[PDB]
């Protein structure tokens, strides 16, 4: 006596279902990456230049200590 | 499903992925796009389910 009941889609329809490819760009330019790399290299070069010059001075100092102690 | 449709395949819209190099990579791409088209067909089937006997 009751209404026919069955598994049916809701009145209207269903919400849209996405299927298309979605790969966002999500990246920097090539120039920016290359510039960051070159700047990092230059900073490291300058720091290591100072450090190695100081190390050469220290090495000369201890070599002179040896020279003084040798006789 | 397009040239010789069966059941209600002539009542749903989808695209057929086509390759061009005939290699493994193109077949991979075709299978992925076929998954997407199957999702599209599933949406159409979900919205078009009729009542009646089984």
């Amino acid at each position: 006596a009751s209404k026919v009941k069955q598994d049916m889609p809701p009145p209207g329809g269903y919400g849209p279902i996405d299927y298309k490819r979605n790969l966002p760009r999500r990246g920097l330019s090539g120039y920016s990456m290359f510039a960051v790399g070159i700047g990092t290299l230059l900073f490291g070069y300058w720091s290591m230049m100072k450090w190695n010059r100081e190390r050469r001075r220290l090495q000369i100092e201890d070599f002179e200590a040896r020279i003084a102690l040798m006789p | 499903r397009k040239t010789q449709p069966y059941d209600v395949y002539d009542q749903v819209e989808f695209d057929v992925p086509i390759g061009s190099r005939g290699d493994c990579y193109d077949r991979y791409l075709c299978r992925v796009e076929e998954m997407r088209q199957s999702l599209r067909i599933i949406s159409q089937c979900l919205n078009k389910m009729p009542p009646g006997e089984i």
